[PDB]
RNA sequence: GUUAAUGUAGCUUAAUACAAAGCAAAGCACUGAAAAUGCUUAGAUGGAAUUGUCCCAUAAACA
């Protein structure tokens, strides 16, 4: 099931805090990602 | 700093999650077990019916891979 | 009766962290399934944005095993993860001494 | 002996299920620790981007809300896989059956299995076979007879004329027991995902 | 109805004693992954005889 490995966390010692954003795809689908800045969503061109 | 009750509550839900994950493995293993048992059961039945078909079936397809799945 | 070749899986995903979770997750499933993993190498970033691709080596498969296994990958495959299946392409002193006698 | 073959088709679920609440709280926990261990007008931009999410609709996780009754449609379910299921009538039996076809030794299981894909669907539907190993075998006697249940995955479906006069029904797991009562047909779940 | 049944917890022909045991399995931490290591998790004798067959719950096929 996709939810088996959906809950994941960063495995890096030191880094700037990463913020979640949605990458809206060209077919409308969305996926959660971690981005450097506190953005809200991304659009696939 | 987190309060002790806050840690206790977070530990408890983690304890539920650990128990839930243990149930997931049992459910997934049993689900896989039924899938494997059915596949193994299918192997047993047709071998009785006709071993010749399996002799062809057990041969691999060179063009099957590379296989991409989304 | 034939045995499948060792086939690498190139796991391409936007985020390495999500890619890492699946790569380890499939590995542990692979270990339980008795799938040997010789290497888990990672390719360089697709610099232009960037993407991260990680190889999990898979060695050994059976026709029945492949059918059941590959499907399990489908369900396990989490949000926005793209699979891939491809056929595969310094020894130390103690090893050297043994080989010398063999070739002498 | 009466040689009969059949195919247990599988359709991938297009869109994943939503996370459970127990996962949601865990997501907050991992996020909270992530911030702790991390190393350290925008509102207008957020408003512009949040409405950008609204204006473009995402693919509905379930396309069932409009239909609620389209068993004959290929898109019966999205969160879970689908199985083709067509009513059949025999001389001595009348039962809801998995798609069946007649096979001969001249044709291998795959050849019959390919024929099952398009014979009872009379379309240009696209499916893939992984291996020649079958997934089920069930025999009913009145005279020797046997039914072979194969497995396949639906890459894509060009199912024109969704409202066929045939009784093809796509079921994930709920309708399998409802339509296929006898174990010889109610045990299809054993090799079903 | 006859078979075949399956009958301490995934496994064990551990045990019936002074304990329902050991092992497998699970979460978190530890950064390549895995393993190891530390801190944590969840459990069963259907139930007898008698052991190194019933017995009814159950039970497909016989029917």
């Amino acid at each position: 099931d996709c939810s088996r490995a959906s809950l994941t966390r960063l495995r890096r010692q030191a880094y700037a805090r990463l913020y979640p954003v949605l990458l809206v795809k060209q077919d409308g689908s969305t996926i959660h990602i971690r981005y450097r800045e506190p953005r809200r969503m991304l659009a696939m061109p | 700093e987190h309060s002790p009750e806050e840690s206790e509550r977070r530990a408890l839900l983690l304890k539920r999650w650990a128990l839930f994950k243990q149930q997931e493995h049992e459910m997934e293993r049993d689900a896989i077990r039924s899938m494997l048992e059915a596949q193994q059961e299918a192997l047993e039945e047709l071998k009785l019916e006709s071993a010749e078909l399996y002799a062809e079936a057990i041969k691999r397809d060179t063009s099957l891979f590379p296989f991409e799945k989304e | 009766d034939y045995e499948y070749g060792v086939l690498n899986i190139h796991l391409t995903a936007y985020d390495m962290s999500l890619a890492e979770s699946y790569a380890q997750y499939v590995h542990r499933l692979c270990n339980r399934l008795s799938i040997k993993v010789e290497e888990s190498y990672a390719m360089p970033t697709k610099t232009m944005l960037t993407t991260h691709e990680r190889v999990v080596q898979i060695s050994g498969l059976s026709a029945t095993f492949a059918e059941i296994f590959l499907e399990v990958l489908q369900s396990n495959l989490p949000e926005g993860v793209r699979l891939s299946v491809r056929e595969h392409t310094f020894k130390a002193r103690p090893e050297l001494e043994e080989l010398l006698a063999k070739l002498n | 002996w009466r040689l009969s073959g059949a195919l247990c088709l599988q359709r991938p679920p297009l869109i994943t299920k939503a996370l459970t609440p127990l996962q949601e709280e865990m997501a907050g926990l991992l996020q909270q620790i992530e911030v702790e261990r991390s190393l350290y007008l925008a509102q207008d931009l957020e408003d512009m981007w949040e409405q950008a999410f609204l204006q473009f609709r995402p693919g509905a996780r379930e396309t069932e809300a409009d239909k609620k009754n389209d068993r004959t449609s290929l898109h019966r379910k999205l969160d879970r896989n689908l199985v083709l299921l067509v009513r059949e009538k025999l001389g001595d039996q009348d039962v809801w059956m998995l798609p069946q076809v007649e096979w001969q030794p001249g044709e291998t299981l795959r050849g019959t299995a390919e024929r099952i894909l398009a014979t009872l669907s009379e379309n240009n539907m696209e499916a893939k076979f992984l291996g020649n190993a079958p997934c089920g075998h069930y025999k009913f006697k009145f005279l020797g007879v046997k039914v072979f249940f194969f497995k396949a995955l639906l890459l894509t479906g060009d199912f024109v004329q969704a409202g066929k006069k045939s009784r093809h029904v796509w079921a994930s797991k709920e309708e399998l027991g409802d339509y296929l009562q006898p174990k010889y047909l109610a045990q299809v779940r054993r090799f079903l995902l």
